[PDB]
RNA sequence: UGCCUGGCGGCCGUAGCGCGGUGGUCCCACCUGACCCCAUGCCGAACUCAGAAGUGAAACGCCGUAGCGCCGAUGGUAGUGUGGGGUCUCCCCAUGCGAGAGUAGGGAACUGCCAGGCAA
RNA sequence: GCUCAACGGAUAAAAGGUACUCCGGGGAUAACAGGCUGAUACCGCCCAAGAGUUCAUAUCGACGGCGGUGUUUGGCACCU
RNA sequence: UCCUCCUAAAGAGUAACGGAGGAGCACGAAGGUUGGCUAAUCCUGGUCGGACAUCAGGAGGUUAGUGCAAUGGCAUAAGCC
RNA sequence: GUGAAGAGGGAAACAACCCAGACCGCCAGCUAAGGUCCCAAAGUCAUGGUUAAGUGGGAAACGAUGUGGGAAGGCCCAGAC
């Protein structure tokens, strides 16, 4: 069972950042399509979200899940971040290893304009 | 409303709490009718000493 | 297997006590969506009632202010050592 | 005679025998042996009071044991002072509260039962009296 | 006799209970295995100690899946 | 508007197990291979990347089931604060408070923020 | 730089005898006797497995139990 | 002298020549941090190999582990690379 | 809590038990514990029962047609003990 480990991995930076109160952007890197959203720091309501799985952006992308794609998602959280009136936040990797998608996610996302 | 209460017993060989509830109603020595207005405060502080006092 | 019982008005630890202590003990009715109901009842009729079988299986028709109420005792409470009910759990 | 097969603790506090008893119900067997008074038997006691129940309904009619002694009674020894250590172990005892079933007894007729219970409650210390299982 | 040897008792326990209004830094629990746990505007010592990390009063509550005591502050 | 999935919670067992089925239009899950980025203290099993032929087999989600765990009165019982009394290694009475255990029953949950796709 | 461990460390440095004894005190603390207690002791009883040719109870009485006394060995240290 | 449990009467504290146990250190990795893993004990199979070495799965699930006593802790692991 | 450091009344006498806290006086009254036939202040008081042991006015296991109370079941006019 993947998920559960997955979970338990990911628990110490959910708990840790919660405690803070930090704006968290949370990510969920599926094998195909990718998720990424921002969250308050109550943890309950969703700031601004993001996907491939939209059609908007599935009809401009070739492929929905890899790393010019992740970076088309990052960015495009970047950009309604901004307009929403966020700057600000902390980034969640939520158990998923900070090297590829993920970091094309990050890298997309602070070389647009999010501040983090 | 006035409840008029009376001690009917010694302070003696008492509690620190029946000594001090005694002087918080104001009854100094046996056979003292004294006077309060009725409230649930009050009748507690009867009933925490009921053995040695008398309501009229 | 007929028992006249009484309801209680009084109740608790300082009741129940001078309850059983005057050929009474309490008991109480329970079951089904209608309420529960505590009883009052004398002791010498229910100690000789439960010398037979039956009374541990039977349907009893208990009589509380004319109301014949049908029941069955689930459980009952012995005194630590006298021959002798503290109390009654009747079922409906 | 009795004893427990290896404890925690060596020597135990005297406590107090208070409140009653929890092992009321004759649960086994058809009749049994309820302690009444309150008290304390020793495993000398429970052991004697067998081999008189044991012996009065012969090889015939079978028997349990509900209480055990599981606490160890010491005893300061002849000619010496107070303190220095406590005293060491020299019997076990089960305390005995109102209404704890000593004895069980199966397969014999209640003429021949009372018989044998009378020959073990002159054993005991406590005031006991005769039981017999009911249907709830 | 191979017995009659025992430490220097601790001070161990609560010092503010619930309600109570506390300062920065004063302590709230001192105990020994994280009985207690942090929550809001509470952090935890080396010595597993709980301590305000903000003024306001003390919220003793129970929460999370295993289900442990947290305190915790709110202003 | 509902019917479904996904993440994120809240609530921390009436919410979890064992059984009984059921989902693949998307969705997720195996899956598919491994110039590559990265990976193994041996291994593409794990993490990772490139993917779109398959099956919903494992896992999951949902529906139904009490076979379990869990929740749980009323009444009584133990205990006990205060003031008395006794036959005073322990009990009893007035007056508060009042368990645990147990029983009748309830019970396989319940709801927030966005994102898709189908009947409109 | 100290088992200054007699661990708030008296000195850097310290064991014994006294029936040859002495002074100051103490019934704050022992020996004798008294007191309180009664484990022990001694004296009774309860149960009755057996002994007693047979038959527990003429005489005995295991395993255990319940008392009395203040006659032992003690405990305590209340009087001196 | 110091530490842990009980005595200790559900805040703290609490005596006895009361009941049980320990310490007079260890470590430049056994500290720091970042990424990933999760135990005991059984069961069945398998060369030398047996009750027990190593391997594979399944049941169990934290009955382990925590540098050294006991207590209170720990899966977000304070456990293990 | 009391004594110590608190007298007085009661428990025959009895620091610590029960009742109650003495500023001084009075040949006044009402009460607490405890009492009320005589020593010795006050009920040979009233109502219905218990005890016959001088219990009351030291005590256990255990023993027994001692005696006073309710509640059920066993047997009779085919006439029981
Ligand atoms: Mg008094
Ligand atoms: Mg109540
Ligand atoms: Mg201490
Ligand atoms: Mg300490
Ligand atoms: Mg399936
Ligand atoms: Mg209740
Ligand atoms: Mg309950
Ligand atoms: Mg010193
Ligand atoms: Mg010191
Ligand atoms: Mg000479
Ligand atoms: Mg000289
Ligand atoms: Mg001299
Ligand atoms: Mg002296
Ligand atoms: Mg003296
Ligand atoms: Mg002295
Ligand atoms: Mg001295
Ligand atoms: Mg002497
Ligand atoms: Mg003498
Ligand atoms: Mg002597
Ligand atoms: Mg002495
Ligand atoms: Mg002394
Ligand atoms: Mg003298
Ligand atoms: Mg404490
Ligand atoms: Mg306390
Ligand atoms: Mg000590
Ligand atoms: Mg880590
Ligand atoms: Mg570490
Ligand atoms: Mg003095
Ligand atoms: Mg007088
Ligand atoms: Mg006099
Ligand atoms: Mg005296
Ligand atoms: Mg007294
Ligand atoms: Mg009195
Ligand atoms: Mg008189
Ligand atoms: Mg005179
Ligand atoms: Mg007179």
């Amino acid at each position: 069972d993947k998920k559960s480990a997955r979970i338990r991995r990911a628990t110490r930076a959910r708990r840790k950042l919660q405690e803070l109160g930090a704006t968290r952007l949370v990510v969920h890197r599926t094998p195909r399509h990718i998720y990424a959203q921002v969250i308050a720091p109550n943890g309950s309501e969703v700031l601004v979200a993001a996907s491939t799985v939209e059609k908007a952006i599935a009809e401009q992308l070739k492929y929905t899940g890899n790393k010019d794609a992740a970076a088309a998602v990052g960015k495009a959280v970047a950009e309604r971040a901004l307009e929403k009136g966020i700057k600000d936040v902390s980034f969640d990797r939520s158990g998923f290893q900070y090297h590829g998608r993920v970091q094309a996610l990050a890298d997309a996302a602070r070389e647009a304009g999010l501040q983090f | 409303k006035t409840i008029k209460i009376t001690q009917t017993r010694s302070a003696i060989g008492r509690l620190p709490k029946h000594k001090a509830t005694l002087l918080g109603l104001g009854l100094r020595r046996i056979g003292h009718t004294v006077e309060r207005e009725d409230t649930p405060a009050i009748r507690g502080m009867i009933n925490a000493v009921s053995f040695m006092v008398k309501v009229e | 297997f007929t028992i006249n019982a009484e309801v209680r008005k009084e109740q608790g630890k300082g009741a129940s006590r001078r309850l059983r202590a005057a050929n009474k003990f309490p008991a109480i009715i329970y079951g089904g969506k209608e309420a529960p109901l505590a009883i009052e009842l004398d002791h010498d009729k229910v100690m000789n009632m439960q010398a037979k079988a039956e009374f541990y299986s039977e349907v009893l028709t208990i009589v509380v202010d004319g109301k014949e109420i049908k029941v069955k005792a689930q459980d009952v409470q012995r005194h630590p050592y006298k021959p002798k009910l503290q109390h009654i759990d009747f079922v409906r | 005679m009795l004893q427990p097969k290896r404890t925690k603790f060596r020597k135990m506090h005297k406590g107090r025998n208070r409140g009653l008893a929890q092992g009321t119900d004759v649960s086994f067997g058809s009749f049994g042996l309820k302690a009444v008074g309150r008290g304390r038997l020793t495993a000398r006691q429970i052991e004697a009071a067998r081999r008189a129940m044991t012996r009065a309904v012969k090889r015939q009619g079978k028997i349990w044991i509900r209480v055990f002694p599981d606490k160890p009674i010491t005893e300061k020894p002849l000619a010496v002072r107070m303190g220095k250590g406590k005293g060491n172990v020299e019997y076990w005892v089960a305390l005995i509260q109102p209404g704890k079933v000593l004895y069980e007894m199966d397969g014999v007729p209640e003429e021949l039962a009372r018989e044998a219970f009378k020959l073990a409650a002159a054993k005991l210390p406590i005031k006991t009296t005769f039981v017999t299982k009911t249907v709830m | 006799t191979r017995n009659g040897r025992d430490s220097e008792a601790k001070r161990l326990g609560v010092k503010r209970f619930g309600g109570e209004s506390v300062l920065a830094g004063s302590i709230i629990v001192r105990q020994r295995g994280t009985k207690f746990h942090a929550g809001a505007n509470v952090g935890c010592g080396r010595d597993h100690t709980l301590f305000a990390k903000a003024d306001g009063k003390v919220k003793f509550e129970v929460k999370g899946p295993k289900n442990r005591k947290f305190i915790s502050i709110e202003a």
